[PDB]
RNA sequence: CUUUUUCGUGAGCUGAGCUGUGAGCUAGGCAAUAGUUCUUUAACAACAAAAAAGAGCACAAACUGUAGACGACUUUUUUGCCUCAGGGUGCUGUAAACAUGAAAGUAAACUUUACGAUCUGUUGAGGCUUAUCCCUAGUGGUAAAGUGU
RNA sequence: AGCGUACCAACAACCGCAUCAGGUCUCCAAGGUUAACAGCCUCUGGUUAAAUAGAAAAAAGUAGGUAAGGGAAGUCGGCAA
RNA sequence: UUGUGUUGAAGCGAAAUACGUGAGUUUUCGUGGAACAUCUCCCUAGUGCAGAUCUUGGUGGAAGUAGCAACUAUUCAAAU
RNA sequence: UCUGAUGGAGGAUCGAGUUGAUACUGACGUGCAAAUCGUUCAUUUCAAUCACGUUUAGGGGCGAAAGACUAAUCGAAAAG
């Protein structure tokens, strides 16, 4: 019969199965639809997770209970060193999907990009990318013409740069980042004039930008269905435990309907978020990278002590605000929006007045650790 | 057939075991850390330094060891270590 | 198969001559035979032998822990990694020792000497801090080289 | 004079089909704290043995702990704590 | 009644250009190592199994699985 | 009559042990166990508890009474 008392289920089938991921990288399911009026431009990037910290924003929200106050706001700091572009890749559409035409390769690829190729690099002669890169360079031409006339997609290989990180891992993460914007002449051209330097995340994103976040959660190993899908538990009286569904399945069909939560595995999962906005791109050259026009002060984005579990961020990094699924060092890849947003949340502009660097390991209560051993004195 | 001075560290080893394993999980250390260290499978730890993990009972042993490891002749390459008996851990390292 | 020849294409030669190939022209003679059929052994692809010509990785291991019931997964293997140490960052809360130092009071000598919870100074000290924190070409080490193709 | 006189008395020597977490009568009875032959720790005496070990350490189980704010709204019932 | 056996009987395993429609019969090879048949006719019975939660014995999949969980706890070195 | 001591009565009280077995309707339920384990609980000067010896034997016994118990067997034991 049916339930006394209806409520929702547990847990979205939209993600199933909650199965562990292939990779560790994000992957891009697909990018956003392609604008012949503007002009040719990259629509992806890669980072790590340093971590998170926490700033203050004066809100511009007229007839919210906010509006002039100021308020405090959680922020994931993802590391971006520039990226290197290796190489062209041309799709064409046929009625079975998109089909490669042909990838043309950079006149020199870094070793960090070779290592990607090697499960035993140390040992291996890294003969990997040795004689396919002196081809002449009317094969080149020749290639790249046939993609300008046949292919319709243009993606462009791009590598990150561990080496930059505070990394243990030393093989680049290598993805295809699609070129948005004129037709396929222009295309070509906009990534041959990069094909071998570096790409900043400048040239990507702008501050004030809504983008969205692909990456893959952090991993659980197997979990109950009390976590993995949020059900009640049972009462302390139950016999074989209390931490089950009690009821799997009616009789009639005489089969356990996969919709029914289970045991299994929790987190490691590929997700894909929308809709976070960048407060800041720091930049690796300036020293006031953490500071404010209300602070002034002297400072870098690391906190004292450096990133709880992953190190000092060297490099270029992005202030988003909310937080991104994964670890710390786990990579980010960072999308452009699918359709750009006009509403009043992507079009703000933000204006940072303080950002937090205080230590993230216990509580800290200094800025700095000048700051910190002004307030102690000397010691012994 | 060399001998080397070097300071382990128990408290990371112990860090995760219970309370009735810590002193014996430190001893199964010690003797593993010495059979890498030397390339011999034959690692004898002296009377002494087991008496020394031992001397605060099974709950905690010390954070900080510093044991003598020396190989000799008589498969037939073996190793034994020795307690050294130190005032203080701090600024010392290993030594061949 | 032989003769007379005509027209197209390949090798080699210098738009061009020759050889071969394909089709044809004139003339000549030259073969088929297994007893009435038992599928008309006729295609395609592959393989073996013999001749002629041209032509690296992965696992394991140690490490990691962004992973994990076990597999699996993420890493590194000599600008790395592990280790200890130093520094940072924190957590706790001021260590042991000494002090004709204090201490509610007490007793014992011809004014000092004994006992004293506790407190003070040296002492924001001492201890701990990755094992899943951060930095350091700082110390020492980085092992046998097995398996599949 | 004759008979008994070893040993176990349960922890594996008894009865439970067994080298079974069960059952099975009596006496001796230290120190500290304390009302106490209680509990907890200790000296003499005994032991470090249990039908297994090592490693890892997730779900789930079982035996426990602790939980902000609320305080029986839970449940047949304050069952359990 | 009239036969077969150490130049290998009964039994057993695999079979057969075998016979029968079929219960079966008959042969071969191997193994076996001491008895066997009579269909010439008849006499006799404790005479024919797939089952009975059948009886006795043997053996499986389950499965290298459940499990080897009370009694706080073991470690170093040596001898045999 | 009132007050303070003394005194040490009671099928008096709490409570270990002993004797039991309220609850978790806990564990276990292919158990350590054909009734156990843990916590909780009842009981301790008396109608108290224990041992050995001894009596009562089956349409009988024995029962502070439950059709209880009478050798894992009881609205008629067990053996033939």
């Amino acid at each position: 019969s049916h339930r006394k008392f209806e409520r929702p289920r547990h847990g979205s089938l939209g993600f199933l199965p909650r199965k562990r991921c292939k990779r560790l990288r994000g992957k891009i399911r697909s990018f956003p639809k392609d604008d012949k009026e503007k002009p040719p431009h990259f629509t992806a990037f890669m980072g790590y997770k340093a971590g998170m910290t926490h700033i203050v924003r004066e809100v511009d929200k007229p007839g919210s209970k906010l509006h002039k106050k100021e308020i405090v706001e959680a922020c994931t700091i993802i590391e971006c060193a520039p990226m290197v572009v290796v190489g062209i890749v041309g799709y064409r559409e046929t009625p079975k999907g998109l089909r490669i035409l042909s990838t043309v390769w950079a006149n020199h690829v870094s070793d960090e990009f070779r290592r990607r190729y090697y499960k035993n690099w140390y040992k291996s002669e890294k003969k990997a990318f040795t004689k396919s890169l002196n081809v002449p360079e009317a094969t080149k031409n020749c290639l790249l013409k046939r993609i300008e006339k046949y292919c319709t997609v243009l993606r462009a290989i791009c590598h990150t740069q561990p080496s930059k990180t505070p990394l243990r891992m030393k093989k680049a993460h290598i993805m295809e980042v699609q070129i948005n914007g004129g037709s396929m002449k222009e295309k070509l051209e906009f990534v041959k004039e990069m094909l071998e330097k570096n790409l900043p995340v400048s040239t990507v994103f702008n501050p004030n930008e809504m983008i969205d976040v692909i990456s893959v959660t952090k991993g659980h190993g197997t979990k109950g269905v009390v976590s993995r899908y949020g059900v009640k538990r049972l009462p302390r009286k139950t016999h074989r435990g209390l931490r089950k569904v009690a009821c799997i399945g009616a009789w009639h069909p005489a089969r356990v309907q996969f919709q029914i939560p289970r045991h299994g595995q929790k987190g490691y999962f590929h997700r894909t978020e929308r809709n976070k906005k960048i407060y800041r791109i720091g930049l690796k050259t300036d020293k006031n990278s953490a500071s404010t026009d209300a602070d002034i002060t002297e400072k870098k984005i690391t906190p004292m002590g450096g990133f709880p579990h992953y190190g000092v961020v060297n490099e270029d990094f992005l202030l988003l605000k909310g937080c991104v699924a994964g670890t710390k060092k786990r990579p980010i890849t960072l999308r452009k929006n699918i359709v750009p947003q006009v509403s009043r949340d992507a079009l703000a502009q933000v204006s940072l007045k303080f950002i937090d660097t205080s230590s993230k390991i216990g509580h800290g209560r200094f800025q700095t650790s000048e700051e910190k051993v002004k307030y102690y004195g000397p010691l012994k | 057939p060399v001998t080397k001075f070097i300071t382990i560290n128990l408290s990371k080893l112990t860090h995760k075991v219970c309370y009735k394993r810590k002193a014996p999980r430190a001893i199964k250390e010690i003797r593993s850390i010495a059979g890498k260290l030397m390339h011999t499978k034959d690692v004898r730890l002296d009377v002494k330094l087991n008496k020394f993990i031992w001397s605060k009972g099974v709950r905690n042993p010390p954070k900080r060891v510093r044991v003598k490891l020396e190989r000799k002749r008589n498969e037939k390459m073996y190793t034994i270590v020795e307690h050294v008996m130190v005032d203080s851990y701090k600024g010392l390292v290993n030594e061949c």
